[PDB]
Formats: C-alpha cells, structure tokens, sequence
C-alpha cells in the first residue's frame, strides 16, 4: 500500500501553498474540484493513497490537512472550488480566528489550546490514510500562524507520533527586504528553534527567493502569496509526481532521502528544479539531454533554495541526488555522470564516497506535459548553513533591538525570555559548523560532541 | 546516398581539417587542462569523456555528422604523427611507418586525432590509408 | 572503521573487475563513487590503477 | 491457376465500409467506416499500440481508441482518414497491393465532384492502384438488379438515398438524399 | 537493467521473424546475467559483491 502523506498548510502563505498543493494534486491524478476522478484519468497507475484518500468509489479527496490559527485562510481554501475535493473532516479551522499576531510564540499557545482539536482534526484525516507515513507542513516562519502554530502542531504531533517522520516546507521571511514585522525575526527564531527540535525535516522557501523568481523570471514586480503559492503547487506536484508515476525506484521518500541526509542535524534541505522555462516557452518540448539537464541545473538561477554566501565556511555539495521527469535514456545518464566526473561538474563530500544520484520519472499520464523532460534536484550543500546562519543574524539584528519583542512577550512560549531565538542562533551556528566540517574529511566525527 | 560520402566529407572538414574553428576553440579551451597532462597521467576514458562533453557543448553539437565521429589516442606524439604525414609522400614513409611510437608521454593536444568507422563497402572509400592520412 | 576497511578491500577488487569489466557504465558508476575521490584517498588500489592505465 | 488479378470492390455504406474482390460473392472485409486513434497516445505507446487503428481494428482498440468516423452521415468527413482506413483494410484484411489491382470504389449519391476529385488524387498518387472507378453505390446495387431503369434505394446506418435511375443513366434532378438511416432509428 | 531491456525492446520492434525473437530475448538475458555479475567470467565478482552484501548486512545489524 502507499504511504500516505498528510499536508499541513498553516498561516497565510503556508495555507495558500498547501491549498495551492492539492489543486495541482487532483489535477496531476484527474481528481474535479469536487474531488470525483475525471473520467479521461483512466490510467489507474498512479498511488493516490500517498496523498489522496478516496471519498467514494469515485471521488479522490486529497490527505491535506488545512491548519491556521486565523480562519481567513482556511475559509479561503474552503471558498476555492477544490473545497469539496479535500475530506471536511480534515478540515481544521482555528475557533478564534485571530491568529498569532505573527507571534511565533503566540502561534505556540494557540497550537497548544487547539492541541486536543488539532490532533483529533489530525486522527480524522489519518483515518482517512490507509498507510500514513506522517505530515508535511506548508507553512511561513515569519507570520504567526503558519510559524507558531506550525511549531505548536509539529510539537503535539511529536508528542503523539513520535515514531513518524515529520518534514515541513517553512517559508522562511524575505531575507533581502526589511520586513515591517520587527518581530518576524523572532517568529522566525522560534519556529525555527520548534523545527530543530520537534521536526525532522525543514524545507526552507525564501520569500526574497519567491519575489526574486518572479521578478527575473516571471517578471512580476511584487509577488503575490498567490503567486508564490502557485509555484509551491508546481513544487509539490514535482515532488509526488513519483508517487503518481509509479516505477521501479524511488517509489517512497523515506527510500529516496536516506541517501541524503546522514545525520538528525544536517536536516536542512536545498531544492532544485529543470528545466527552468517561462510559462511562455511551455510549447516547445525540447530534447534536452542528460548533460544539458545537468548544466543547467547547475546554474544558480535554476535552484529552488536561497543559500547565503557563506565567507567564512568552505561550503561544498555532499551528495546531489536529481529526479528527472520524462523521456531519459540510462546510456545517456551514465555518459551524463561520466563527463560530469570528468568535468568535476559535482563535488562530492571528502569523508565519504559519494556521486550525483539520477533519477528518471515518467509524467503523469492524466496531465499532458508541454515538456519533454523535466527535473528535480535534491543536494545537500554546506552553503544552506549560510541561510540559517543570515536567520540567526537577523533574530539577533531584531534580538538586539528588542525590536517588536513585545508582541512576542505577550505570548507565553516568548512571555519570560527570548530563549528560542538564543537557541535558534545556537543551532544555526551548529549546522554551519558541521556544514564546514561535512566539507572536511574531518566529516568522520561531525556532529559528534567532542567535535561540536 | 547509402555511403553518404558528402555527409563523411562534412564531418571530415569539421573534425579531421578543424573547419569547424568555433568549435574546435570551444573543445579545446574545455579540453586543454585535461590533455595537457602527460600520456602516462592521461586518463583514455576522461579524454573521451570531454571530447565528447566539449563536442555536445560546442558547435560541434550542430554536425549533423558528429554521431559518426569517434575518438581515436594515436600512439604517437603529434610531432611524431606528423613527422609520419611528412615522410608518407617522401621516401622516408617507410622510416617512418617503422619508427616507433614515441615514448613520450604525449599530451592530450598532442594524442588527438579524429577516427571514422566506416561499414563495408562504404569502407572502400574512406579506407585505412585514407582513415590513417 | 572495521567496516569501512573491509568496504574499501572490497571496493579495491571491486575496482579491478570494473577494470575488467566489459560494461563501460560500471566503470563510469565505479568513477563516480569516488568523485571527491574519498574512497580513492582511502584505497590504494583505487588511487593506483586510474593512475597507471 | 491463373492468378487473374481481381479487381478491388469497396462498398462504402453509410454506417459500414463493405470490401473485398470483384467476382466475390460478397465483400471480404466489411467494417464500421470508422478510424480509431489511440486516446491516450503516452501509455500504450510502450505496449506497441498502433497510433491509428482503423475498421475492425479500431474496434478491438477501442479500449484505448479515440473512435474517429472519416465517413459522416454516408458523407467523407476526413479524406486523409479515409484514406488511412482504406490502407488499413488493404494491407491487414485484404494482404494485397493496390498497386497491383484495379480497385473499383463507391460513392454516396450526390457526392460532391471535388470530394470524388480529392479520394482520386489520394488513390492514384498514394496506392498507385494501376486501375480505378468510381461507382454510386445505389448504380451498383441496381446493376446488381439487373436493370437500366429504375430507383435504388441504399439505406446504410447514417444516410439514406433515392437513386432513379433511367436506362444506366441515373436521374440526377430525381436524386434524392435522406439524412435519415440506421444511425437514428438507432437512437430513436 | 534499463539498457539491456532497450536493447531487447528495440530488437523485438525490429524482429523480423520468431527466431529473431528468441535471438534477441536470449542476447538480453546474457547481457543483463554479465552485467548483474551473474556470468562466469564474473564469479569471483559476484562472490566479491555478496560478501559485500553480508558485510552491509551485518554493519545494519
């Protein structure tokens, strides 16, 4: 049976990314919005029990489970025409409505008051899972809701599933533009703290790396959340699309991520995407091949995740695994990870063997791809410290101000101190420490505390 | 037409007689680095693999003929192979044809050359005394 | 440590089949396992027969 | 046995095409005069699927088959499809050459000149048939009646005909078409 | 495993004839037995990769 996987979109941004998630979902596997197989999805070959549950003998509702503090975001899912494609007793709206005050700390109490009815919300959409391997949240660390009821809802699931896994997809706060919200430093802090110790897996989006898209890219001049979220909803249905194009490996993310991830702290994930076209260009189907794919994805421009530049750690890649989607010959991959050796196209980690994985994926069946291959890149690169580490500095840059502290003072998890944040900072000095160790043959005794 | 003696001819001037000049600059401005290492130190499986990531990577890619191409390591320097191709019209061809390789370790711009496979019958045209001029 | 050395052994006869392998993709596979060459850092074998073919 | 090359016979009707060889009792294949595409081109590409299936192929195809009639209500709506179709039914029912066979086509009453132009241009120049004619299908059912006068009436499933027909001549201001056959009797 | 079941896919889409066939499915076979290190010529690789497989076996347990 499929591993089910239960989406949770909390907040604002995290909301409109998970509700985004699950329209692309039912379109990828010819669900309706009412959540009823299209009657041209006749290709039963796709597990929609990873991320579906079936509502009848004919309706798929997807496993998304919509959590907010504030209710304007659930409703808005709910106002969607895909509302009656999820499961309503996976449908958990907060009573109060009135979010954190995007207060990490008060996200935390709220999660912590709707504890009973967050996890019973969670059981009924769990029933609906016949093999839940566990959740993913999609959600913002700069808002209240999506950063502190995140955090709250990872800490009671924690508490009640300590035996599954728990990734999330953070959106981080923009980095590069001054936030109005002083305090988005410190939600951020605190969420980031309640990742490091509840969750297993962050999935860190940049607001600055959204807007950065669209505004190269998409050229649009201020991205919307709506924007960002849609392109969430392309990231997700590129990451399930293995789940909905069954093969002979990869058919699970616990089988395809363990090769990625050696130990619980260098759990900080980077993201790549190929080929990286305008949706302009959708109509030309070109044959890229193996080594086209690979020097494109090597291009900065074409990586979903937002590293700083580092100065002070010798950052290096430890291991790439890229998924590709459509038409790959193996001959061609091989001669493709052949150059990329000879060219030193990827640098592996010093401690250890290790290669650029290759992934070739079919394309839904259901969903017409206007290209010829498509690709995702998962690396583990020491760089994505540097992203923590600019978190920690701007915690401290608002920590040091007290800057909004106030409003997270106001809240019980941040009422006494700003610990989280100091522990945020801590633990992002900790993952840049052995990023630069991960580079090093030294690697060998990272994360072991004689080393830390 | 079965044989293809222009499209063998095209693919000759692009590779054998480096009429594809941007594409040669492209290939060993990639490759130098690589075959700049001694003969001994050369890797014959890295050679090949950039020749043919320098070839996909330059305009070498738009050959219609570069599917034909093959990669061939002469046993002999470059200044020994022409050396070779000096005496073939001479009276030293047979001295030449006799000396042995060098025991330099040649460089990979020194160890280049192009190779053709060519089928029976079409192998009557481009024959090995063709192939190896 | 034990098993590392008893992979790197293994890896070092595993190398030489690849050179003796008729398949050129093991050879390219085997060529990037090592791409930092850290197992061709912690295998002689590995270290030597690229370096004298 | 002299092998005479038989002459092709297509019996083209309104909901089924009808063919085999002239001096048959009967036509030798005989279809629905519909094409079928595969619906979904990506899965079966892979299980040898034909991109097309036409006739009795596209019935057993029609699984995976968009279903596409070149012949419309008695009418040839696709010539290119039509065309297909034929080929289909030449080289895996038949298994002959039209090269090597005259093939004696039939038409609809009142079909247009430029669509009869339009099959004999694909005919001559795609199967280089060495013979050819083209026949009203109701002409040949009244040959078959042994008769120079008279009225044929050809109902097939998607269009009806009312052929007269005066000493071997047909009576073209007495041709009538009725756009009503075994298509919707069927729905009715 | 991919590129042997090409090359046998592409030799039955070119198959002329049942023997072709055979030929073919059979050439498959043998490439991917060498290439799982199944051949003779790979016994001592093949041994080396289960030896390899008992000491992953035992590092898990």
């Amino acid at each position: 049976m499929p591993r089910e996987i239960i989406t949770l979109q909390l907040g604002q941004c995290g909301n409109q990314i998970g509700f985004e998630f699950w329209k692309q979902l039912c379109a990828e596997h010819g669900i309706s919005p009412e959540g009823i197989v299209e009657e041209f999805a006749t290709e039963g070959t796709d597990r929609k029990d990873v991320f579906f549950y079936q509502a009848d003998d004919e309706h798929y509702i997807p496993r998304a489970v919509l959590l907010d503090l504030e209710p304007r975001v659930i409703h808005s899912i709910l106002n969607s025409p895909y509302a009656k494609l999820y499961n309503p007793e996976n449908i958990y709206l907060s009573e109060h409505g009135g979010g954190a005050g995007n207060n990490w700390a008060s996200g935390f109490s709220q999660g912590e008051k709707i504890h009973e009815d967050i996890f019973d919300i969670i059981d009924r959409e769990a029933d609906g899972s016949d093999s839940l391997e566990g959740f993913v949240l999609c959600h913002s660390i700069a808002g209240g809701t999506g950063s502190g009821l995140g955090s709250y809802l990872l800490e009671r699931l924690n508490d009640r599933y300590p035996k599954k896994l728990v990734q999330t997809y953070s959106v981080f706060p923009n980095q590069d533009e001054m936030s109005d919200v002083v305090v988005q430093p410190y939600n951020s802090l605190l969420t980031l703290k309640r990742l490091t110790q509840n969750a297993d897996c962050v999935v860190v989006l940049d607001n600055t790396a959204l807007n950065r898209i669209a505004t190269d890219r998409l050229h649009i001049q201020n991205p919307s959340f709506s924007q960002i979220n849609q392109l969430v909803s392309t990231i997700m249905s590129a990451s399930t699309t293995t789940l909905r194009y069954p093969g002979y490996m990869n058919n699970d993310l616990i089988g395809l991520i363990a090769s990625l991830i050696p130990t619980p702290r260098l759990h900080f994930l980077m993201t790549g995407y190929t080929p990286l076209t305008t949706d302009q260009s959708v109509a030309s189907v070109r044959k890229t091949t193996v080594l086209d794919v690979m020097r494109r994805l090597l291009q900065p421009k074409n990586v979903m995740v937002s590293t700083g530049r580092d100065r002070q750690t010798n950052h290096c890649y430890i291991a790439i695994l890229n998924i590709i989607q459509g038409e790959v010959d193996p001959t061609q991959v091989h001669k493709s990870l052949q150059r990329i050796r000879e060219r030193k196209l990827a640098n592996f980690i010093p401690w250890g063997p290790a290669s650029i994985q290759v992934a070739l994926s079919r394309k839904s069946p259901y969903l017409p791809s206007a290209h010829r291959v498509s690709g995702l890149m998962m690396a583990n690169h020491t760089s994505i410290s540097s992203l923590f580490e600019r978190t920690c500095r701007q915690y401290d840059k608002l920590r040091k101000r007290e800057a909004f502290l106030e409003q997270f003072r106001k809240e019980d998890m941040f009422k006494d101190n700003f610990d989280e944040m100091d522990t945020s900072r801590e633990i992002v000095q900790q993952l840049i420490d052995e990023y630069h160790a991960a580079t090093r043959p030294d690697y060998i005794s990272w994360g072991t505390q004689e080393q830390e | 037409e079965e044989k293809e003696l222009v499209a063998h001819l095209r693919s000759i001037k692009r590779y054998f007689l480096m009429d594809q000049g941007d594409f040669f600059v492209h290939f060993m401005d990639l490759a130098e680095e690589e075959l700049r290492k001694p003969v001994e130190d050369i890797t014959p499986p890295r050679l090949e693999a950039l020749l043919e990531l320098a070839l996909r990577m330059s305009t070498a890619n738009t050959d219609p003929f570069k599917d034909d191409l093959k990669i061939d390591l002469m046993p002999h320097d470059l200044i020994t192979q022409l050396l070779r191709v000096l005496a073939i019209e001479t009276k030293q061809e047979k001295a030449m044809a006799h000396a042995d390789p060098t025991e330099l370790a040649l460089s990979g711009l020194e160890a280049f050359s192009f190779d053709y496979i060519v089928k029976w019958p079409l192998s009557l045209i481009i024959n090995r005394k063709a192939l190896t001029r | 440590r034990i098993l590392t050395h008893f992979y790197q052994g293994i890896v070092q006869q595993f190398l030489v089949l690849l050179t003796t392998s008729s398949d050129e993709s093991l050879r390219f596979l085997s060529f990037r396992l090592d791409f930092n060459e850290h197992y061709k850092a912690r295998e002689p074998r590995l270290r030597v027969s690229l370096g004298t073919r | 046995m002299d092998d005479d090359i038989a002459a092709l016979v297509v019996d083209n009707g309104s909901g089924m095409c009808k063919a085999g060889f002239a001096g048959d009792d009967a036509p030798r294949a005989v279809f629905p005069s519909i094409v079928g595409r595969p619906r979904h081109q990506g899965v079966m590409v892979g299980m040898g699927q034909k991109d097309s299936y036409v006739g009795d192929e596209a019935q057993s195809k029609r699984g995976i088959l968009t279903l596409k009639y070149p012949i419309e209500h008695g009418i040839v709506t696709n010539w290119d499809d039509m065309e297909k179709i034929w080929h289909h039914t030449f080289y895996n029912e038949l298994r002959v050459a039209p090269e090597e066979h005259p093939v004696l086509l039939t038409e609809a009453p009142l079909n247009p000149k430029a669509n009869r132009e339009k099959m004999t241009q694909i005919m001559f120049e795609t199967f280089n048939t060495p013979a050819m004619y083209v026949a009203i299908q109701a002409v040949l059912s009244l040959y078959a009646s042994g008769r120079t006068t008279g009225i044929v009436m050809d109902s097939g499933d998607g269009v009806t005909h009312t052929v007269p027909i005066y000493e071997g001549y047909a009576l073209p201001h007495a041709i009538l078409r009725l756009d009503l056959a075994g298509r919707d009797l069927t729905d009715y | 495993l991919e590129c042997s079941w090409d090359e046998l896919w592409n030799k039955v889409q070119q198959a002329q004839d049942l023997d072709h066939i055979i030929a073919a499915h059979e050439v498959f076979l043998d490439t991917i037995i060498s290439r799982c290190l199944l051949d003779s010529d790979s016994r001592a690789l093949l041994n080396q990769l289960r030896a390899v497989f008992d000491q992953i076996i035992e590092l898990q347990n």
